[PDB]
């Protein structure tokens, strides 16, 4: 990629490598650690079908170069809407202002290595016709409404970004990627004798649109998701009253590993632990969850919507380790805590866009699967909840609380799932709830390509996945 | 001075806009065109030293166009001729493949602002980088000194921005206006017995000198911090929440989705029968108040153009109109009210009493004051959020409560309100008091 990426970016523009030389030397006249110059271009599209009608379209285009200087503690940070040496120079000149004190200027030479490419550089908004996307909404909204009856309204979208990025640092790193990005997304309100309740269901990931159309379980995808978001309609419509209070708690497999993000993730992600502030700081080695998980961060993933060729520091994408057996092994980093804590870059320094600061951040966080099987771990439980879907999570890493919030729910009676219950949130003390885990499923899976991370502002795409597992003891937020 | 600059980029924003219009004008029944630009810097310190030094400079231009009722929507953050070119095309493209959709289309002109209110949301500030770090690094420090407890820090901010926003649109209608804001925030952790805790205070105007003080920021983030520390978790119970001012607003906030035109015509409000009856107390009126000189989200038109109006929009307990934009206006057969974008400026009178006095009134119950979660549903007002404040008995804050649930039901929750307090939330843009309300389900332990 990177020489397609370097004619795109820095030749169309009117740049050279020998420029990248001379922005980092100016950078370099100052007391740094590092300094990095990132160069951005992306384009998305979105299509909205409702009311049986294409009612929308955009085309969204953006582009820019983001400039850092770091010393130790300290970033400098400066930035502009257009690639052009201008743009450069005038943002180096800010971004270096940081620290006044003169450095020796000895920079590395740039120099790139090859990393391993995770998915295609084929554009994903020209590899198929404008009436083709549109015929998947369609579809999607015709294979809905003929589900049930109840169905009166589908709102289905699809939207596409094709992005190159490159980056150039004192420390040599040069790197380009090119991150194709789809989602299909579908929403379904069911009405019956007055009453109504909305489903939802969609996914995607690094690829063209013809995966909506591939087979999944024996029917095209975009159908099965289709069904499923009126499913889901259908059973939110019948739901009583959650229960309310402490009580056992068997998360399915896949997006319930919100749990994970939230109860472990951001909490080990090394900004907050090199500062101190979070709940792990200074707790490797410690037994932090019960001794049947295991939880990585994989940035490696072919495909997958969290997945990185590289971060947006340059740095390959990694097979990350957090937890083992319960143990507490290691932070998620970027480039600037990593050095600050004496560790090494993991692959999990990530910026939103040329206009925002990499920081770092999850790709895809999953729990490895057990030996328990799904029906055995239902079985177990006296009276408690099964919720095999979420919406979203939140947590406050210094107290270590966390919520997340059911969209499929479901009392367990005698061992068995019995009747659907109400949306409700869920909290409780990370690793207070790990170390609750006392079954752990034997059917990994991942998000659908669904996750959206907020962390300061920023917005990635980020994935989450767990088998079935049973925490012991977690309090509903039912009323009933 | 930077009065100067300010102005150099609106005749720009201006020309970008009036250039998107005459490009799309002979191909479109239709276009609307906006564009901002939004320039500062955001400094923060950790423990009185800088750390991140930022300098913004965002700009951007959106237009929708239509065509036999189709509509194509494009956008870029490049404002050249050729850019402009470009995006104008490439919504003119795509409205050839969306389909006829007559309730879109650009706003009733009889609606517009053509001549739209100066409501004086500009006070710029050459304030430098070190002058900024300065202001952050005296936050952050007075909350670090005030006690021994504060062990850790996330940090004093600093943030100073000005804005400009252009708007036209095919009737005619070009106008823009200037805005600034001006915010200052401490961050501070404090531990005791292996518990630690993490909690903020702040200051935001729109002009420097309507800021609090550092000092001030500092003192209060502190007895905010230290006021967490040593929480218990509650037993699961039914009793009465108070809302602290602070989630209050968050509180009336949710009403906002409720009566949102778009969610209106689609049926998937819980309010869908509830125009004109009482939904809030007899006593409880929410005033909208758009055109409040230096208002935080004062704004002297729409998203699409449209005028913005004084509104009751809850009088006397009674819900008086949906918020409706042009496109869910004509889904029901309505005119738009201009509230594309949203609310600006809700005010709720308080009742005459203290918070004080509201905790005794109470006597015993549960005071939210930060809630965690979304888990409020749009279609049915169950409502079920994660939830940290103070348990009160005899009147009195007893201890910290975090690691519970309140749940319950909006509607149930707004129609029996027992009283709103005079001590007024003024950093948002819905300002109210604390809020009783006589019974949520808690759950803890
Ligand atoms: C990978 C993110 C895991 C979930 C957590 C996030 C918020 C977060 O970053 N918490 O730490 C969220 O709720 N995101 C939501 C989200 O991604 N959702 C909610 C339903 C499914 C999916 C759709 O984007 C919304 C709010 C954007
Ligand atoms: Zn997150």
């Amino acid at each position: 990629s990177l020489n397609l990426v370097s004619e795109q970016l820095l030749a169309a523009n009117g740049l050279k490598h020998q420029d990248l030389f001379a922005i980092l030397g100016q950078l370099a006249e100052r007391r740094l650690d590092y300094g990095d110059l990132y160069f951005q271009s992306s384009y998305h599209e979105s299509w909205v079908l409702e009311d049986r009608i294409i009612k929308d379209g955009s085309y969204n285009i953006d582009q820019g170069v983001g400039v850092r200087a770091i010393s130790g503690e300290k970033t400098g940070f400066a930035y502009a809407d257009q690639i052009s040496l201008l743009a450069l120079e005038q943002s180096a000149q800010a971004a270096r202002t940081i620290v006044r004190d003169s450095g020796d200027g000895k920079v590395q030479t740039l120099g790139a290595v090859e990393h391993s490419p995770l998915y295609t550089s084929v554009d994903p908004l020209q590899s198929m016709s404008r009436e083709e996307k549109l015929d998947i909404l369609r579809r999607v909204d015709k294979v809905a409404r003929e589900a049930d009856k109840r169905v009166q309204e589908v709102t289905a979208s699809l939207s596409g970004v094709y992005e190159l990025i490159l980056v150039a640092a004192t420390d040599g790193t040069l790197a380009a990627d090119v991150r194709p990005l789809v989602r299909l997304s579908v929403s379904v309100l069911v009405e019956e004798d007055g009453k109504r309740e909305r489903g939802a269901s969609g996914g995607g990931g690094r690829f063209g649109y013809e995966f909506f159309l591939a087979d999944l379980d024996g029917e095209v995808r975009a159908d099965a998701w289709a069904k499923e978001a009126v499913r889901m309609a259908l059973v939110n419509l019948s739901a009583v009253a959650a229960p309310a209070g402490t009580m056992p708690v068997v998360l399915g497999a896949g997006w319930p590993g919100v749990l994970l993000h939230e109860a472990v993730g951001h909490g080990l992600e090394g900004d907050f632990n090199r500062r101190g502030t979070s709940v792990f700081s200074g707790q490797v080695g410690e037994l932090v969850a019960s001794e049947l998980c295991t939880v990585v961060d994989d940035g490696t993933m072919v495909d997958r919507r969290g997945s990185v060729a590289i971060d947006d520091e340059g740095t390959p994408g990694q097979y990350n380790v957090l937890i083992e057996n319960g143990i507490l092994k290691g932070y998620m980093q970027d480039k600037l805590n990593a050095r600050l804590m004496g560790m090494t870059p993991t692959g999990n320094g990530r910026r939103e866009s040329y206009a925002h600061l990499p920081m770092p951040r999850m790709t895809n966080t999953y729990m490895l699967p057990g030996k328990s099987t799904p029906q055995e771990i239902i079985e177990s439980v006296e009276y408690g909840i099964y919720a095999p879907n979420f919406g979203g999570g939140q947590v406050d890493i210094t107290s270590d609380k966390f919520v997340f919030s059911t969209s499929e729910a479901y009392l367990i009676e005698n061992g068995k799932v019995t009747k659907p219950v109400k949306g409700a949130t869920l909290i409780g003390s990370g690793i207070e709830t790990m170390q609750q885990i006392s079954m752990v499923g034997n059917d990994l899976k991942l998000d659908n390509g669904v996750g959206v991370c907020g962390k300061e502002g920023q917005s990635l795409p980020v994935g989450v996945g767990q088998p079935t597992l049973k925490v012991d003891n977690l309090t509903v937020g039912g009323t009933a | 001075k930077v009065i100067s600059q300010v102005e150099a980029q609106r005749k720009i924003l201006e020309e970008a806009v009036s250039t998107a219009l005459e490009l799309a004008s002979g191909k479109s029944d239709g276009a609307e065109v906006a564009v901002s630009k939004t320039t500062g810097i955001s400094v923060s310190t950790r423990y009185g030293e800088v750390e991140n030094v930022e300098f913004n400079s965002d700009g951007a231009l959106g237009i929708t166009v239509y065509h036999q009722n189709r509509k194509g929507s494009a956008s870029s953050t490049d404002l050249s001729p050729q850019a402009i070119a470009r995006t104008v095309q490439a919504a003119l493209d795509i409205a050839r493949y969306t389909s006829p959709d007559p309730c879109a289309g650009v706003a009733d002109k009889e609606l517009l602002a053509f001549d739209a209110p100066d409501l004086d949301l500009f006070h710029p500030a050459e304030v430098s980088p070190d002058e900024a770090i300065e202001l952050a690094a005296r936050a952050e420090q007075a909350a670090l000194q005030a006690d021994k407890r504060i062990t850790n820090t996330e940090g004093g901010s600093f943030n100073s921005h000005y804005g400009v926003k252009v708007f036209g649109n095919s009737h005619g209608m070009l106008q823009g206006y200037c805005s600034t804001r001006h915010s200052l925030s401490s961050c501070v952790i404090a531990e005791e017995n292996g518990d630690m805790e993490r909690d903020y205070a702040y200051t935001i105007g729109r002009a420097m000198s309507d800021l609090q003080t550092p000092e001030w920021v500092g003192a209060d983030c502190a007895r905010r911090t230290l006021s967490r520390l040593s929480p218990r978790k509650l037993s699961t119970m039914k009793a009465p929440v108070i809302f602290a001012n602070e989630v209050a607003t968050g509180l009336f906030g949710h009403l906002v989705g409720a009566i949102a035109g778009g969610s209106v015509y689609r049926k998937s409000t819980f309010l869908l029968d509830s125009l004109g009856k009482q939904i809030l107390p007899d006593w409880l009126t929410i005033e909208e108040h758009p055109h409040l000189l230096k208002g935080l989200a004062s704004t002297p038109f729409d998203s699409e153009g449209v005028r913005t109006e004084r509104r009751d929009i809850i009088k006397d307990g009674i819900l008086t109109q949906w918020l409706l934009t042009s496109y869910s206006a004509r889904k029901l057969g309505l005119k738009s009210t201009g509230h594309a974008g949203g609310i600006h400026n809700w005010r709720i009178a308080g009742q005459g009493l203290s918070f004080e006095q509201m905790l005794k009134e109470m006597g015993t119950g549960l005071v939210v004051t930060e809630l965690m979660g979304q888990g409020v549903s749009a279609i049915t007002g169950d409502y079920s959020r994660g939830a940290a404040g103070f348990w009160v008995e005899n009147g009195e804050i007893q201890y910290p409560v975090s690691e519970i649930t309140i749940a319950g039901n909006l509607k149930d929750m707004w129609r029996n309100i027992v009283t709103v307090g005079n001590d007024i939330e003024t950093r948002s843009n819905i300002q109210c008091g604390s809020v009783l309300l006589p019974e949520m389900k808690i759950a803890g332990q």
